[PDB]
């Protein structure tokens, strides 16, 4: 261009001719020159001046602000607080507008992952990603997204437009190896077994209104059409629909990945997947 | 027995019958007896541009730099390029032979 | 008796876990724009001596930024061209709204126009008219 | 002051060296090779600090965890003392809190 | 000058000798076997079998379960009853 | 027979690829023989030296390590009993034959131990500075694209004299696409010479294009290069580090 015009006419590029780019450095302050230097910026003679003032939160000697507050446990038990990155339907549509989902495949979180429309930390004790109801109103896609926790809104916007959400429980072992597969099966270990939530989370998961994966089928009919009166629409036959067993799919229980079975083995290198003939070892992991 | 040709010229004077050149070759390379408009005619073919560009830097004795290759969009483009002088004199050879006044004298160390 | 089986037909379901490393290309869709609101750049291209490109994510490089807490910008980042075309035809563009000619830098060596306070939907739309 | 009576003996650097000519290849090893090896892998140093930079309270105790168990009785009394001067320091003193 | 081949990973799986003292330990426990396995498939050599638990392991990681993780039926019944003394 | 090379990925269709005289090092007057297409985005970049400062100071810093050292006043042998009381005298207060303000003693704020300037600018950054020298030694003329290496002998002499009757700069680097299948007519003459030094591909960096005045490039290393580069642009942040599996990458 023009100004690739101009560096032809220029002199060569070179090693000397470097230069920083304006204003980038800062001139560094030493002590040797009269206003930097003699008393060097820490007044006159005592304690300040000496390096040895007192630590942050001293006072003088009165009791200190910071310890003469009641203790009160607003962050008491943080570290086992249950983190759920939130997702919004504004992301799920704008994902999928441009390419980074397939909606005529499941949904998961490792397809979440991969597309990076959602950041997972399973060391920050993130178990999962919640369904949110931002953007109901712009969505307008038939998608089977699993999502750990869902709300009663974002559920009819999937519902009304036919699609299919389930919630579903992934412990933080399992979690782990859902959003990082890859790294799983270099390790050379077999697949392992999903827990079950813990007693706290039986109820929501075993609800037939949360769309709980341990709930009981018979009765999503009911809960889906309830839900269809209070929202203003009338439900839409999937059954009809083409793709009725892509929708339907649902992994097991005790399933990471839909179509890997616990305990078995998976070699990248030799393109294979190996499983154990042992009764003993299928009885343990069948379970 | 690789023997090195002798250092040409860095120095190109456009000479007076480049425009009989010009329409020679493009005459030759395609062989349509100059379409009217021949100077708007694109460069776009890799090989039409080779062939041109290359057959005239054997007889000028110039070519074109890479830094300036892309630009050579049409033959218009082309001829300016060869139209423009190229000197090899240093700015000193300019003041050597400037003819400077006598109080001024100028010798050269290098 | 060999302790495992190896079975080679279930190994697809770990070629779909797999990630990519690139960003796709956006889908065709017959409507735009699309119902999130992404429009694809138009076809042909603007004719005017400035290009501004997309990100890498195919979206318009218009950003809001701020400094000191309290300082509002907007920045077009990937300007292509004759950037001083762009200042000219943004400062036309945002004074009747504002009343005044906006506070505007030029950056040529990074090719980036810098903007006083938030006009990010307004100069979206009106780069979404343009074509780029 | 004193200065030299003579001129020193002239110092020639011979910038053609093979050390100076290829001084630089393979810093891009890894975005041009797929990734096989960091360019950090490529410096040559002590084993407490390839690859990494501290400061010397940092070094100090890098050093000490890498070669603690290697080290001379006198160099590592020497280490131990340098860190608990340096902790006070860095900890206990300085203009700002 | 023609600078030195390219810096090269060693490639193909690693095995270190056990009887040299200085060799890390961590790649000597049977963690580091399995990487061996998962990195070059087959070509490692570690016997597949050896992947899965053993018996005596077997029994570690069931009696671990049944210890700490119950089975759904104990938690609804326990659940159950606590609504019912709360009730 | 032209040889035509044009960009295997795919251009932005508003800018305009540029191109580059294919060149054959086998003959004397051998100065032209093909026309090559180069990615505009690779090859005509806006001209920022900010990066090239940036990545030259990298290829300068990251790798230093600073032997130098000096004793502190509790490293030095001795200095443990009081030289004299402090007062009686007629002399200045001393706890230590060994302090700063002592011949012998152990210095102030000197040097102290191995020290390291390792830092990495971002894989973007670092990449985007070896664009910005390729198009700079385009631009300036100072880049010849070359079909293969191959000379008709081995002597050095053939080599320096070419570039003179060429114009190449007296220091040339060349790039050959790998290691191992460069020809050996090549590797006898660069290394008899100080000036021409051959590099693969792969050790590409922007200090060597600095310190050497022309780059002379093979065909499928331009090709090699495009592809890297290019696809730091496009992609998404690793998931991983990049060297384990992945699903398009190589
Ligand atoms: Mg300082
Ligand atoms: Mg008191
Ligand atoms: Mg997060
Ligand atoms: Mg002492
Ligand atoms: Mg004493
Ligand atoms: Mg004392
Ligand atoms: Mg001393």
């Amino acid at each position: 261009g023009t100004s690739l015009d101009l560096l032809r006419s220029l002199p060569r590029v070179s090693l000397a001719n470097l230069k920083p780019s304006p204003n980038s450095r800062k001139r560094e302050r030493r002590p040797r020159d009269r206003r930097r230097g003699r008393k060097c910026g820490r007044g006159h003679k005592g304690e300040r001046q000496r390096g040895t003032r007192p630590r942050l939160g001293f006072e003088g000697g009165q009791t200190p602000f910071y310890i003469r507050i009641p203790k009160y446990g607003f962050n008491e038990g943080h570290s086992f607080r249950h983190q759920y990155q939130p997702l919004s339907l504004r992301r799920l549509q704008y994902l999928i507008d441009l390419g980074r989902v397939d909606p005529t495949q499941p949904i998961d979180l490792t397809q979440l992952v991969n597309g990076r429309g959602v950041t997972i930390q399973p060391l920050k004790r993130d178990y999962g990603v919640q369904l949110v109801e931002e953007g109901a109103d712009t969505f307008q896609a038939k998608i089977n997204i699993e999502v750990q926790l869902a709300s009663e809104l974002a559920i009819a916007a999937i519902e009304k437009n036919g699609g299919v959400v389930t919630t579903a429980f992934y412990d933080p072992r399992s979690l782990e190896i859902l959003c990082k597969p890859i790294p799983f099966f270099l390790r050379g270990q077999p697949i392992p077994k999903r827990m079950l939530p813990p007693e706290s989370l039986v109820p929501y998961y075993t609800d037939a209104k949360n769309r709980g994966y341990l709930a009981d089928p018979a009765k999503f009919p009911e809960a889906r059409l309830e839900l269809a009166m209070k929202f203003g629409y009338v439900l839409p036959d999937i059954t009809k629909d083409e793709l009725f067993r892509m929708l339907s799919a649902r992994k097991d229980p005790r399933q990471i990945f839909f179509g890997l079975a616990p305990g078995w083995v998976v070699n990248m290198a030799d393109k294979k997947i190996l499983k154990p003939t042992d009764e003993n070892l299928l009885k343990y992991y069948s379970s | 027995v690789l023997v090195c040709p002798p250092l040409r010229s860095r120095a190109y004077t456009p000479p007076s019958d480049l425009q009989s050149r010009l329409e020679s070759h493009i005459k030759e390379v395609l062989g349509s007896s100059l379409p009217n408009n021949w100077q708007d005619i694109s460069l776009d073919d890799g090989h039409m541009k080779f062939r041109l560009l290359a057959g005239l830097a054997d007889g000028l004795g110039h070519a074109v730099p890479n830094s300036r290759l892309h630009q050579m969009c049409r033959v218009r483009d082309v001829l300016d390029f060869y139209n423009v002088p190229v000197q090899d004199k240093s700015k000193f050879d300019e003041l050597v032979a400037s003819n400077l006044p006598p109080n001024l004298k100028i010798s050269w160390s290098y | 008796n060999p302790g495992f089986v190896e079975s080679v037909d279930e190994y697809q379901f770990v070629e779909r876990l797999l990630p990519p490393t690139k960003i796709p290309e956006p889908p065709k869709h017959k409507h735009y724009p699309t119902p999130s609101g992404w429009q694809p750049p138009r076809d042909p291209l603007p004719s005017l001596p400035y290009f501004v490109r997309r990100s890498r994510m195919h979206n318009i490089p218009v950003y809001k930024e701020i400094t000191h807490g309290n300082r509002q910008m907007t920045l077009i980042r990937k300007v292509e061209g004759d950037i001083w075309a762009l200042q000219k035809d943004v400062e036309e563009f945002l004074s009747p709204l504002l009343g005044k000619t906006p506070i505007t830098q030029v950056n040529e060596v990074t090719g980036t126009l810098r903007i006083k306070g938030y006009f990010d939907e307004q100069l979206k739309a009106w780069l979404l008219e343009k074509g780029f | 002051a004193f200065v030299r009576l003579t001129l020193p003996p002239p110092k020639v650097v011979d910038r053609w060296n093979e050390k100076r000519a290829l001084f630089g290849v393979y810093d891009n090893i890894g975005i041009l090779g797929n990734f096989e090896k960091h360019p950090k892998e490529l410096i040559k140093g002590p084993v407490w600090l390839r690859g990494w930079r501290g400061n010397e309270l940092q070094r100090c105790v890098r050093k000490k965890k890498f070669v603690g168990n290697r080290m001379f009785i006198e160099d590592l009394h020497n280490l131990n003392k340098r860190i608990s001067y340096l902790y006070k320091h860095f900890n206990r003193h300085g203009k700002y809190r | 000058y023609r600078a030195p081949p390219p810096p090269r990973r060693r490639p193909g799986p690693h095995s270190p000798d056990p009887e040299n003292l200085l060799t890390p330990r961590w790649q000597l426990t049977p963690r580091y076997v399995a990487k061996q396995f998962g990195r070059h498939g087959a070509i490692s050599g570690v016997p597949p079998a050896s992947l899965w638990p053993t018996p005596e392991q077997l029994r570690e990681l069931e009696a671990e379960e049944q210890e700490w993780y119950p089975s759904l039926a104990t938690m609804q019944e326990s659940l159950r009853l606590q609504q019912q003394a709360l009730e | 027979d032209p040889v035509l090379r044009k960009c295997e990925l795919r251009i932005p269709v508003h800018r305009r690829p540029v191109q580059a005289w294919v060149e054959s090092l086998r003959g004397f007057e051998q100065e032209r023989i093909g026309l090559a297409e180069l990615h505009p985005d690779v090859f005509a970049t806006a001209p920022r030296l900010d990066i090239v400062h940036q990545v030259a100071i990298w290829q300068r810093n990251f790798r230093r390590i600073s032997y130098a050292n000096t004793k502190t006043r509790a490293e030095v042998s001795g200095g443990g009993r009081k030289p004299w009381q402090q007062k009686g005298s007629g002399r200045a207060r001393h706890g230590s034959i060994r302090s700063p303000l002592w011949r012998g003693g152990g210095v102030a704020h000197g040097p102290r131990g191995p020290t390291s300037y390792y830092y990495m600018l971002p894989m973007k950054v670092r990449a985007l500075g070896l664009k910005v020298a390729l198009t700079v030694k385009l631009m300036q003329d100072d880049l010849h694209i070359v079909d293969s290496l191959e000379l008709p002998t081995a002597d050095p002499q053939y080599l320096t004299e070419l570039a003179q009757y060429r114009h190449w700069g007296s220091s040339v680097l060349l790039v050959d696409l790998t290691h191992e299948e460069m020809p050996k007519n090549v590797v006898a003459a660069t290394s008899g010479l100080n000036s021409f030094n051959l590099i693969p591909a792969v050790g590409l960096n922007v200090y060597s294009m600095l310190k050497h005045q022309t780059l002379v490039l093979t065909l499928p290393s331009v090709a090699f290069l495009e592809d890297k580069l290019l696809w730091q642009d496009s992609r998404y942040t690793p998931l991983y580090p990049f060297r384990l599996p992945y699903s398009d990458f190589p």
